[PDB]
This record gives structure tokens, C-alpha cells and sequence, in this order.
């Protein structure tokens, strides 16, 4: 058994790790006091939920988790939320005041000071795991704590845990739930100094969570409650492997070998079914063969984009509930004589599947319905780049006028830096069109 | 259309198919950029307040 | 606990700050005593913001109020709410400042301006985390401009790395009590282009007109007029004072609202301004319609004359927030010719559930517009009309002022004006 | 009031669509790069689809299909026809076609070289064309050696196709023609064929002794108002209605143009479509997009229709633009936005 540390940075991090450890809870069968009663190893024990919680003697089950954010606020909510029994007060680290949504401000202002602080209480964390595997980071694009403390954090885990694997779990910046206008700007200087330090990255359009949670769950103006208990399903979806016994993504560095070819590369979009409303009298349970062709509408994209003008490197299929290899293959078949699936030449032309028969777990009272069998497919396609030039479009709009740029050099960034992070993002949407144009 | 690698557990079970055949800074080197920046704070500041001094 | 210390300085400036605490004290269930007496937990969620908490439950407004002659402190120590601010709070003189921004800044500012340090140093003392500091004050006159600016420099000087926010009423001859108001005007908006990270241009005319033409006041007051400017400065702090959509604090909020560091002034405005046909339910439409009407602004410039950088509108009460943002992009996507495209989304609205007494629900708005040059136009014009002829300047030089200062003063708001035109081309 | 944007001011089409547009009083014109716009009237090349449907509560359309130069590019057409299921190789309506990549660059050199053989031993036809997209360069002739090095003097691809050596002759005059049948696709992909149609004549007597004069062989308005000496002999401009095309085929052939010609185009613009649809729908997308194309064909003296090439951006005949952009912003346009008969189209249903 090895060990997972997962952390969660600024306001979207905190929110969402909030979501996903009510969830993982839920799932696990472990109560708000941690205890968990079909755990029949007392304060110990390697099973595959212990990457993710470990025990004390008392039969606590306690999250391998760190929250960090510069203003107290949003972990104040964790300190005495119905979890506040989980976690220990060294795991929950706070600020006085937040970064402002700059970049500079929480990368280098504020960031330097609390930067080996954040360092210790993980490296507490890491002294409790036998095998530590690396560490999964929850963040937004858009927060100058999300994008600007967590690009120092991820250089320094890669140089106090160089063989430890890095995922991400990215929100992309939303107008549509946004009252920023910065955020292009937080983002690209992320991307740029995150890039060579993350394995595996997730990113989570909230524009395509707030339109699912209108369209699918009929919300006229959803919440961050909303949007962030959708967010924890497909988290789950995507870390179930490694909570679970099972045999496809056992371990972190299966989700670099699996979806990500070329290291630069690596973004897979997310797209996940079904999402039905609990309000519904009742719906009809979709088959096997209508969830994995969902798989394929932009609609239940995490990342709304036209996959078929791209092309897939990689592709994985993970279901929760009612499902057996026999249905899977038999829609798979149907979907490629219909649908629009080219793969690079130098890739094959294949899906990896794995199949967990414990259905997704709804939070009581929430906004989802209890289904028989769900999907999250995890696919590296080129059109994800639309969402690399949609973000890359609006930062040269506001650069060309230097439009808030001296509120970065104020915190002590260079201006080139600025430039130096563009040219990046360029080089990166260059790589994209070589491997899925012709 | 070939399975492989079936794999069967408990809690479920993972497999393979395939369609078709194919065709870092140091942290001396952070403490750098880290310090840079905030003597760049510190200069700005200083011209403020040399300016206020006027 | 995001503090904000709050002064106001000169006759205007604790006139206009003394309806401010009037409102947000109601808004707050706070009476006249610092007693809280209201019936949601909201009110106190973030009182702590304004207030300070003093044995007793008692809360006392983090507010200091100066100037240079007594009397206007007296009145507000007499007023409504007069006892609920602090003994010690209370700064002052006793010669007056005779409408003149060389003696509030520079001889009858500079003997007292060191007392008020003191205090505002005994509020910051105290805080938790302080946010920064909001001024209000007029710029015609003598003590709230001179001396204003004074503050503000020596603050700056001293807690360089907060906000500085101020609310600015911006003279106009037809509001007018002196002559010198243009040279006050224009020396106080330097130091504002400098020293302050915001500052929310109010224009007596644009108050004026609005008493007159909307409201249908026949003779407006002083008074009127502050009811319109407590109104406006409750809305734009609605976002401060309770909890909702945006928890930013001011340095935040400054950061989305100023893309260049001395383009920080902005065009205020309120809905409704209704006449007393006063009970009639407003809908969405009518308070979106309304709020980015020019007649429902403040600082009298015709924003269809420049381009907004930035716009921000906060709703308050029980509305339909699906068809709050129906009304907002449908403002913006029929008059897209005025806000520029260089900065993507620069439209934000938030709304907040407590409306302000006796409204089922109201909006602020708050617009960062190169449209604003017009009023530094103003100023500018009415400056030089005298300066031209050293009209009334020998009660400047008079205070050790000479007329090089003048001159600088001028390029700096003339060059103010170059750097909003270049951004509306 | 709807927002639209101009990014291809080159389009005569749409700047009478943009136009009439503005006529209605109900819509606004946007600078080319203002993205808070419900209308694209976007650029030919490289036109920006992924910043397109998000812009928070705005419904956006755009006048391209992502996509469809599959159809509209020479290789592309023949490849998608080869490779399509739905056209299978043995498609009966488009001529014999090969990519050809030049030598200093999959290329069917051989496979075209094997069907050339096979004809010049039997004896029949054995004529073919090549040409490409990059040209105004086109060249005719009977030896695959000046076929192929024709195209090795060129740097881009081509594609080399069976030419029709018994082309239908109007007469009086005996004279070649192709026929251009405007096709718009909206939104929800409805196949609106319009009801006007030109037939792009040669005002030359077809000689099929000479291929090295091209005036006779290639119907394109811009020859034959340049290289033809009888141009607009026969009709105004070299551009015959259906109108008079039909009468021609009753009183020469005793057929009409709906039975004899109309029957196989109004099939041949289905097939077409109908196979990429699953590709370029914008049913379940996040914008919206229409499309007006231009198929040419070719008649022979049997009365057979054949598939020439699909255009992207086609022009519109000068005695057509009004009803044809009007009919453009009725189906396309007010559809999705509509304002404050006896219809020009022909709807071709189909099974989506
Ligand atoms: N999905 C989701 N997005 C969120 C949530 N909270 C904030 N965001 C998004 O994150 C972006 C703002 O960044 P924040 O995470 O709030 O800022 P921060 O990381 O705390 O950094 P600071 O600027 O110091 O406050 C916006 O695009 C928000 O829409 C959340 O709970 N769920
Ligand atoms: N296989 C073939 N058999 C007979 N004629 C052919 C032919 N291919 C092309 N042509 C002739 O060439 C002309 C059109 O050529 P083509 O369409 O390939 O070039 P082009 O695309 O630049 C003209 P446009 O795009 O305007 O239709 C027609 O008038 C037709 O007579
Ligand atoms: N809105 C408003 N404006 C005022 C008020 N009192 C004065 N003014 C304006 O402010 C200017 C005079 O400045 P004043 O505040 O009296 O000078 P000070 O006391 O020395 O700071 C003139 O332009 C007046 O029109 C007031 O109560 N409300
Ligand atoms: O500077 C300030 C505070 C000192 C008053 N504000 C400007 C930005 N305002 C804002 C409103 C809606 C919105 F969506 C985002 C921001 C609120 C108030
Ligand atoms: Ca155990
Ligand atoms: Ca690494
Ligand atoms: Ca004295
Ligand atoms: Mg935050
Ligand atoms: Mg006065
Ligand atoms: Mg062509």
C-alpha cells in the first residue's frame, strides 16, 4: 500500500477538498468522527483506503490532506463544519489577508514568507506514509493564492520529493462565475511556471459545470455547493482506483503512463454521465452502451470543446456500478462506427476500461440522483487546446495595453515575466497543432 | 476487437481493448528569484518614500 | 476581520461622513447609543468591518473626524447619532482653514495634522488585519481638501501598503460657496492621482440636478444633496458590510476595478431616485435601466461622451439573480460601443439579499469611465480662467505658496486628461 | 437588437446579407473584433471556432461548418468518397479520381497508372485532367507521362480524374457547360436547395481533337469572359437560367430539367451532406453554425449527372443576390433570431 497527500490551495481548493473527503467519507462508510466501523483493524492496516486516511490508535480514520489558503475564511468553514472531527488543526493552515487575485501576491509577496510552513506540516504528513506515491493538488486558475502559491509550492515538492508524482486538479476561469478580470492573466503565469513540475493535470471548465448544472440538474443560477458537489463526483470518478482494489490506475504514476505520452501534453479532458436531477419523479436508468455514448457529447465535457476536430492519444473508460466487460465492449463497438475518433498515428487505436461495481454515492439531500451505473472518461485530445487559445486570446488583449500589469510589478514580478509565460503558452499550443493536425 | 489483460476482483474488474495497431531550479535557485522580487519591493517602497521625503 | 478605518475631514467631509454612519448604524440595527437592537444575524456578520466592539456589547464606529474650526463637530456631537462616536475622535482647531488649500495643507493643516496620526494610529493599533482607510471630503474648500490630501500623504507615508480610498465631492460654480473652488479642486486632485488606490468622484452639480430634475426638489439643500451621497456611499460598502456573492476585500476589489494605476476615478450612481408614486414596486428592468441612466449618476459627465475600463453594480433585497443577469447582459450587449474590448468580461454584478431601509431593493453603480475627463475638463477651464490673470491667488502665496506650484498643479491635471483620452481612442 | 460581426469583407454574399441586415433596423454591426456578437459572418481561413459560444448568455452563430472542407477541397472530396461508407468507391455519380502528390513531397500514383493502362488497352477513352486547389492551372491530355510531370513542376497536391469526353452540347452552337445549385444548411441541418440554378456555358464549339486550347473545355466565367472570343453570344454573360435551360430540354430532348438532371443533383447534394453530418453538426454544441455552398456538376450526352467539386465560399449570379441573401437571412438568420411565400428553397428531407 502506498500513500496519497492531497492539497488543497485557496478558496476553489479548500471548497472542493471540502466536497470530495464528504464524499470519499460517504463512500469509504466512514462517519464525521472517524470512525469507521467496518474497519476491523483497530489504529492500523494497508488496505487500499489507507492511501488516502490513516488511523490512530483511537480507530480514527484521519485524511492524508493539507488546506492552505492566505485569508481564513473558507477554512474557517472546514474548522467547524460537520467534518471538523476529521481533520487535526496542524493539517488546516490559514493567513490573515488573501492575495487579491494577484498572481505576484501570493506567489512572491506573501508566498515567500509562509512557503516552509506549508512544507512542514506536509512533510508531517509524509512522515506518516511508508510509501508515499506523490500528492494530488487542488486549485484554481483564477485566485492569486490558487495560481500564484500553488506554482511555488509545486517547485518545491519537486525538489523536496523529486520521485514523487504531482496531479493537479485545475478550475479554469468562468465569467459566468467570476467577478475577476485578472484571472487570464493568474492563469497563463501558472501554466508556465507549473508546467514542468505536474505529471498530470485535470482541468475543470467551470463554465461547463454551471451549464450542466442548469441543463441536467435544472439550477437556474447554481451555487459554488453546486458546482462543487458535481466537481467531487468526477474527483472521485478519476481517484476511485486508488482508493479501491482494482487494477488499472493502482498508482499515480499509471495516470502519466496511461494518458500522458509526451510530458508537456498533459491535460486529459474529463467528461462524465449521467448527471440526473433529484428533483426528477424518477428517470429511466440508462444502459451501458447510452452512458459510454454520453461519453462523446460535448454537453457532459468538463472542458466544453469539439473533440471531433482533434485527436486522441489516450482514452479511458471508468465505470461505477451495474456493468460488465461484455456491455462495455459491445457500446464501444456501436460508438466507433458512429462517432468521430481519430488517434495519432504513433498511438494505438485502444481503450483502457475499469470497472468498480459499487454505484456512485450521492450526498444525502444534494442535487444528484442515486443511478445504477455511471462513466468518467479520461481522453488526452488535442481539442482541449481550444481552451489553452480561448485563455491565451484574452491575455493578449489586456497585455497589449499593459491593462493591470502594474499591479504584479508592484509585488516585485518583472514584466518579462509576464512575456516569458506567453511565449511558453504559445510553444504549447505549437505542440498541440504538430500532434493533431495534419 | 482484442481483450486483454482481465483482470477480476472483488470489487470489480479492468481490461484492454484494442481497435487497431498504431503506425528542474534547485532551491537555491528559488531563494534567488524569491529574493529578487522582494528587493524590487524594497527599492519601489524606498523611491516612495524618497519621494514622500521631498 | 478585515478592518477599515474611516476618516472624515472639514465641513463637508463630516457632514456627508455623519449620514454615512446614520445609514450603515440603521442597517446594522445599531442606535444612537452603539446598542445593537437588530433582528438577523447578518447585521452583525461583519460589523466588525465599521465597528469596534467596547465593553458591554456597545459598538463604536472606527471613525475620525477633524477639521480645522469647531463648529460642524459640534453639530454632528449634537446630531442624531452624535453620541456613538468615540470622545477621543473628535480632532480640531480653532482657526478655520478660510477656504484655503494652503492653509489646511501647508500652515493651519500642518499644526494639527500630527494629533490626527495619533489617532488613526491608536484605530490601527487595534486591528486585526487592517483593510485600509476611506476619507471623506470635499475638494472646494480649505480643511476636507488641504488638509484631506495632507492626511493622506502622511498616511501613505506610514502604512504605505494599504488601500486608500476616498470619497471626493468635486466642486461646480453653480454649487458654489467661493470662487477659489477650482485652484482647491485642482491642487487636491493631484495628491489624489498620487495617494489614493480609489476615489469616487461626486459632482454637486450632478447632485444638484438630480434634486431638482429628478426628484423634483424645488429648493434643494446641502442636506439633500447628503442623503443622496449616504445612499451611494451605503451601496458601494454593501459588499463590505455583509456577507454574499464577493467577500473580496478592498485591495481586491481595487485590483479589478483599476487597470492603470492613476485611471482610478469613479462615476458613482444609485436607483431609485424616485419623487414623492413612491410606494410603486421597481422591477429588474426599471433598476438596471435606471442605474446606468446618466440622470442616475453622480458625477455629471455623460459616459456615452468616453468608454468604461471597468463597471461594477451591486443589487440589493430578494430578487430573481437569473433575471439579474439577464438584465445586465442585455445592457452590455446593446451598448457595447462604450465599454472597451481590450479587457475581456469587465462587466461584474453581484447582489446582496438585505435591501437598504425602505426599499424592496435597490442598485449601486460603480464605473471606472474615461468619461470622467470631462469633470477634470471642468476644473481645468475654470483653473486657468483666473490663474490666466493671478486672480485670488494672493491668498495662497500669502501662506508661503508660489506660483510655480500653480503651474505644476495645471500640467498635472492637463496631463491627467491626455492619459484618459489616449484610452478612449 | 442582435450584434453581428464582418470578418471577411470580401464576400459579396455576405455583404449583402450584412446589408440587408442592417435594413431591418433590429441589427447591430460590431467591430470585427468585438467577441459580444450573435452573428460571425467569419473568414474563410482559419476562422477561430473554439472562442465561439463562450460568451456568457449570448447565443452565437456562425455562417461556416467547422469542418466541412472535407467536402470543399479537391484531395479532400476524393478521399472523404473513397473512404466513406455512405459513397463507397463505386460511387456512380463522380468521376474516377486519384490523389497525386507531387515527387518532391497516402499518393495513388500507381493505382492511377494501373487504371490507365487498363484503358489504353481497350482501346477507349483514355483522357484525363488534373488540377488542384491552389489555381487560378489545369491541364488536358490523353499521356499519363504529361499528366503526372505536370504536376511535379508544381509544389502542392493535386488531384488527376477521368474527364468526361461526351459532355451534353446546347445548341445552337455545340458548346460545353457546367451548373452551379446554391445549397444553404442551417442550424439544425435542413438541406434548402434554391430554386435558381445558372448553367455556366462556353460560348465555344467543344473540340475533343484539342486539349491544348482550354477555352472550350473549361466553363469557368472568368475564362470565358477572358479567353473566349464569343462570350456573351448565346446569353448575357454565359450564364443561362434554368428558366430557358428547361424550355431547351422540352423542345430539344422532350424532357424536363426536374426529371432529366434535377433528380440526380437534389441526390447527389443529400448524399453528400447526409455523410458528414455526424462530423460538423453543431446540434449539441455550444454555438451555432450555418453554411452556403456551391456544387457544380456535369451533364453528359446520356443525360447523367456528375459531381465536379463542392465551393465553401461561392459567389452568387448578379440577377440572384437579392433573393438568394434575403432567403439566407429569412432561414438562416431571423431563424435563430428572429425580428419584431411560397418559399425560395426546395427542403430535401432526410433521416438525421
Ligand atoms: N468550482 C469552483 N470554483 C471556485 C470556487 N471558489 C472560487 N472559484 C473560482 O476560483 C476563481 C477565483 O479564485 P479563488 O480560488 O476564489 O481565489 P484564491 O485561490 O483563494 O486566491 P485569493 O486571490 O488570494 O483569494 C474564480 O474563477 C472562481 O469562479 C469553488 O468553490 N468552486
Ligand atoms: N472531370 C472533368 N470532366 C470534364 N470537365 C471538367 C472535369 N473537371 C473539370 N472540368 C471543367 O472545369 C471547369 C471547372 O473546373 P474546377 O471546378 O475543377 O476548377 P475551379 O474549382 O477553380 C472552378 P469553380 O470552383 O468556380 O467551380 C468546369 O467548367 C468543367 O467543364
Ligand atoms: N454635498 C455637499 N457638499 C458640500 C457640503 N458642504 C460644503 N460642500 C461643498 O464643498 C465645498 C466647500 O468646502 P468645505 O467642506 O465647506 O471646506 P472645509 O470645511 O474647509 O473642508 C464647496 O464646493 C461646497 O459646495 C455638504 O454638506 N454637502
Ligand atoms: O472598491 C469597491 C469598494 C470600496 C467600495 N467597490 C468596487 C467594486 N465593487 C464590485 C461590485 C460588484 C462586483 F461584482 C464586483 C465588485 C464593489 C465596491
Ligand atoms: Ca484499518
Ligand atoms: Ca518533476
Ligand atoms: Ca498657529
Ligand atoms: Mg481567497
Ligand atoms: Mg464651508
Ligand atoms: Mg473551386
Amino acid at each position: 500500500m502506498r500513500e496519497c497527500i492531497s492539497i488543497h490551495v485557496g478558496q476553489a481548493g479548500v471548497q472542493i477538498g471540502n466536497a470530495c473527503w464528504e464524499l470519499y467519507c460517504l463512500e469509504h462508510g466512514i462517519q464525521p468522527d472517524g470512525q469507521m466501523p467496518s474497519d476491523k483493524t483497530i489504529g492500523g492496516g494497508d488496505d487500499s483506503f489507507n492511501t488516502f486516511f490513516s488511523e490512530t490508535g483511537a480507530g480514527k480514520h484521519v485524511p492524508r490532506a493539507v488546506f492552505v489558503d492566505l485569508e481564513p475564511t473558507v477554512i474557517d468553514e472546514v474548522r467547524t463544519g460537520t467534518y471538523r472531527q476529521l481533520f487535526h488543526p496542524e493539517q488546516l493552515i490559514t493567513g490573515k489577508e488573501d492575495a487579491a487575485n494577484n498572481y505576484a501576491r501570493g506567489h512572491y509577496t506573501i508566498g515567500k514568507e509562509i512557503i516552509d510552513l506549508v512544507l512542514d506540516r506536509i512533510r508531517k504528513l509524509a512522515d506518516q506514509c511508508t510509501g508515499l506515491q506523490g500528492f494530488l493538488v487542488f486549485h484554481s486558475f483564477g485566485g492569486g493564492t490558487g495560481s500564484g502559491f500553488t506554482s511555488l509550492l509545486m517547485e518545491r515538492l519537486s525538489v523536496d520529493y523529486g520521485k514523487k508524482s504531482k496531479l493537479e486538479f485545475s478550475i479554469y476561469p468562468a465569467p459566468q462565475v467570476s467577478t475577476a478580470v485578472v484571472e487570464p492573466y493568474n492563469s497563463i503565469l501558472t501554466t508556465h511556471t507549473t508546467l514542468e513540475h505536474s505529471d498530470c493535470a485535470f482541468m475543470v471548465d467551470n463554465e461547463a459545470i454551471y451549464d450542466i448544472c442548469r441543463r441536467n440538474l435544472d439550477i437556474e443560477r447554481p451555487t459554488y455547493t453546486n458546482l462543487n458537489r458535481l466537481i467531487s463526483q468526477i474527483v472521485s470518478s478519476i481517484t476511485a482506483s486508488l482508493r479501491f482494489d482494482g487494477a488499472l490506475n493502482v498508482d499515480l504514476t499509471e495516470f502519466q503512463t496511461n494518458l500522458v505520452p509526451y510530458p508537456r501534453i498533459h491535460f486529459p479532458l474529463a467528461t462524465y454521465a449521467p448527471v440526473i436531477s433529484a428533483e426528477k419523479a424518477y428517470h429511466e436508468q440508462l444502459s451501458v452502451a447510452e452512458i459510454t455514448n454520453a461519453c462523446f457529447e460535448p454537453a457532459n465535457q468538463m472542458v466544453k470543446c469539439d473533440p471531433r476536430h482533434g485527436k486522441y492519444m489516450a482514452c479511458c473508460l471508468l465505470y461505477r456500478g451495474d456493468v460488465v466487460p461484455k456491455d462495455v465492449n459491445a457500446a464501444i463497438a456501436t460508438i466507433k462506427t458512429k462517432r468521430s475518433i481519430q488517434f495519432v498515428d504513433w498511438c494505438p487505436t485502444g481503450f483502457k476500461v475499469g470497472i468498480n461495481y459499487q454505484p456512485p454515492t450521492v450526498v444525502p439531500g444534494g442535487d444528484l440522483a442515486k443511478v445504477q451505473r455511471a462513466v468518467c472518461m479520461l481522453s488526452n485530445t488535442t481539442a482541449i487546446a481550444e481552451a489553452w487559445a480561448r485563455l491565451d486570446h484574452k491575455f493578449d488583449l489586456m497585455y497589449a495595453k499593459r491593462a493591470f500589469v502594474h499591479w504584479y510589478v508592484g509585488e516585485g514580478m518583472e514584466e518579462g515575466e509576464f512575456s516569458e509565460a506567453r511565449e511558453d503558452m504559445a510553444a504549447l499550443e505549437k505542440d498541440y497543432e504538430e500532434v493533431g493536425v495534419d | 476487437m482484442e481483450v486483454i489483460e482481465l483482470n477480476k476482483c472483488t470489487s470489480g474488474q479492468s481490461f484492454e481493448v484494442i481497435l487497431k495497431p498504431p503506425s528542474d531550479p534547485s532551491l537555491e535557485e528559488i531563494q534567488k528569484k524569491l529574493e529578487a522580487a522582494e528587493e524590487r519591493r524594497k527599492y519601489q517602497e524606498a523611491e516612495l518614500l524618497k519621494h514622500l521625503a521631498e | 476581520m478585515r478592518e477599515i478605518v474611516h476618516i472624515q475631514a472639514g465641513q463637508c467631509g463630516n457632514q456627508i461622513g455623519a449620514k454615512f454612519w446614520e445609514v450603515i448604524s440603521d442597517e446594522h440595527g445599531i442606535d444612537p447609543t452603539g446598542s445593537y437592537h437588530g433582528d438577523s444575524d447578518l447585521q452583525l456578520e461583519r460589523i466588525n468591518v465599521y465597528y469596534n466592539e467596547a465593553t458591554g456589547n456597545k459598538y463604536v464606529p472606527r471613525a475620525i473626524l477633524v477639521d480645522l474650526e469647531p463648529g460642524t463637530m459640534d453639530s454632528v456631537r449634537s446630531g442624531p447619532f452624535g453620541q456613538i462616536f468615540r470622545p477621543d475622535n473628535f480632532v480640531f482647531g480653532q482657526s478655520g482653514a478660510g477656504n484655503n488649500w494652503a492653509k489646511g495643507h501647508y500652515t493651519e493643516g500642518a499644526e494639527l495634522v500630527d494629533s490626527v496620526l495619533d489617532v488613526v494610529r491608536k484605530e490601527s493599533e487595534s486591528c486585526d488585519c487592517l483593510q485600509g482607510f476611506q476619507l471623506t471630503h470635499s475638494l472646494g474648500g480649505g480643511t476636507g481638501s488641504g488638509m484631506g490630501t495632507l492626511l493622506i500623504s502622511k498616511i501613505r507615508e506610514e502604512y504605505p501598503d494599504r488601500i486608500m480610498n476616498t470619497f471626493s465631492v468635486m466642486p461646480s460654480p453653480k454649487v458654489s460657496d467661493t470662487v477659489v473652488e477650482p485652484y482647491n479642486a485642482t491642487l487636491s486632485v493631484h495628491q489624489l492621482v498620487e495617494n489614493t488606490d480609489e476615489t469616487y468622484c461626486i459632482d454637486n452639480e450632478a447632485l444638484y440636478d438630480i434634486c431638482f430634475r429628478t426628484l423634483k426638489l424645488t429648493t434643494p439643500t446641502y442636506g439633500d444633496l447628503n442623503h443622496l451621497v449616504s445612499a451611494t456611499m451605503s451601496g458601494v460598502t454593501t459588499c463590505l458590510r455583509f456577507p454574499g456573492q464577493l467577500n473580496a476585500d478592498l485591495r481586491k476589489l481595487a485590483v479589478n476595478m483599476v487597470p492603470f494605476p492613476r485611471l482610478h476615478f469613479f462615476m458613482p450612481g444609485f436607483a431609485p431616485l424616485t419623487s414623492r408614486q413612491q410606494y410603486r414596486a421597481l422591477t429588474v428592468p426599471e433598476l438596471t435601466q435606471q442605474m446606468f441612466d446618466s440622470k442616475n449618476m453622480m458625477a455629471a459627465c455623460d459616459p456615452r461622451h468616453g468608454r468604461y475600463l471597468t463597471v461594477a453594480a451591486i443589487f440589493r433585497g430578494r430578487m430573481s439573480m437569473k433575471e439579474v443577469d439577464e438584465q445586465m447582459l442585455n445592457v452590455q450587449n446593446k451598448n457595447s460601443s462604450y465599454f472597451v474590448e481590450w479587457i475581456p468580461n469587465n462587466v461584474k454584478t453581484a447582489v446582496c439579499d438585505i435591501p437598504p431601509r425602505g426599499l424592496k431593493m435597490s442598485a449601486t453603480f460603480i464605473g471606472n469611465s474615461t468619461a470622467i475627463q470631462e469633470l477634470f475638463k471642468r476644473i481645468s477651464e475654470q483653473f486657468t480662467a483666473m490663474f490666466r490673470r493671478k486672480a485670488f491667488l494672493h491668498w495662497y502665496t500669502g501662506e508661503g505658496m508660489d506660483e510655480m506650484e500653480f503651474t505644476e498643479a495645471e500640467s498635472n491635471m492637463n496631463d491627467l486628461v491626455s492619459e484618459y483620452q489616449q484610452y478612449q481612442d | 437588437m442582435y450584434t453581428f460581426v464582418v470578418r471577411d469583407e470580401n464576400s459579396s454574399v455576405y455583404a449583402e446579407v450584412s446589408r440587408l441586415l442592417l435594413a431591418t433596423g433590429q441589427w447591430k454591426r460590431l467591430r470585427k473584433d468585438n467577441p459580444r456578437f450573435n452573428l460571425m459572418l467569419g473568414e474563410r481561413n482559419r476562422l477561430p471556432f473554439g472562442r465561439l459560444g463562450h460568451e456568457p448568455g449570448l447565443v452565437q452563430l456562425v455562417n461556416y461548418y467547422r469542418g466541412a472542407d472535407k467536402l470543399c477541397r479537391k484531395a479532400s472530396l476524393v478521399k472523404l468518397i473513397k473512404t466513406s461508407p455512405e459513397l463507397s468507391e463505386s460511387c456512380t455519380w463522380f468521376p474516377e479520381s486519384y490523389v497525386i502528390y507531387p515527387t518532391n513531397l497516402t499518393d495513388e500514383r500507381e493505382v492511377f497508372l494501373a487504371a490507365y493502362n487498363r484503358r489504353r488497352e481497350g482501346r477507349e477513352g483514355n483522357v484525363w485532367i488534373a488540377k488542384s486547389s491552389a489555381g487560378a492551372g489545369i491541364l488536358i491530355s490523353s499521356e499519363a507521362s504529361e499528366l503526372l510531370d505536370f504536376i511535379d513542376e508544381q509544389g502542392q497536391v493535386h488531384v488527376i480524374q477521368k474527364y468526361l469526353e461526351k459532355p451534353l452540347l446546347l445548341e445552337p452552337g455545340h458548346r460545353k457547360f457546367d451548373i452551379r445549385s446554391w445549397v444553404l444548411v442551417d442550424h439544425l441541418y435542413n438541406i434548402y436547395l434554391y430554386r435558381e440554378g445558372v448553367l455556366r456555358t462556353s460560348s465555344e464549339p467543344y473540340n475533343s481533337a484539342n486539349f491544348q486550347d482550354k477555352t472550350c473545355h473549361l466553363t469557368n466565367h472568368c475564362i470565358q469572359k477572358e479567353y473566349s472570343k464569343n462570350y456573351g453570344r448565346y446569353e448575357e454573360g454565359n450564364e443561362m437560367f434554368f428558366e430557358e435551360f428547361n424550355q431547351y430540354l422540352m423542345d430539344a430532348l422532350n424532357t424536363t430539367l426536374e426529371n432529366s438532371i434535377l433528380l440526380q443533383i437534389k441526390h447527389i447534394i443529400r448524399s453528400c451532406l447526409m455523410c458528414i453530418e455526424p462530423a460538423i453538426s453543431t446540434k449539441h454544441l455550444h454555438y451555432q453554425s450555418f453554411q452556403l455552398f456551391g456544387f457544380d456538376f456535369m451533364v453528359d450526352e446520356e443525360l447523367k449527372v456528375w459531381l465536379i467539386e463542392v465551393n465553401g465560399a461561392p459567389a452568387c449570379a448578379q440577377k440572384l443576390y437579392a433573393e438568394l441573401c434575403q432567403g439566407i437571412v429569412d432561414v438562416a438568420i431571423s431563424s435563430v433570431f428572429p425580428l419584431a411565400p411560397t418559399s425560395i428553397f426546395i427542403k430535401l428531407h432526410h433521416h438525421h
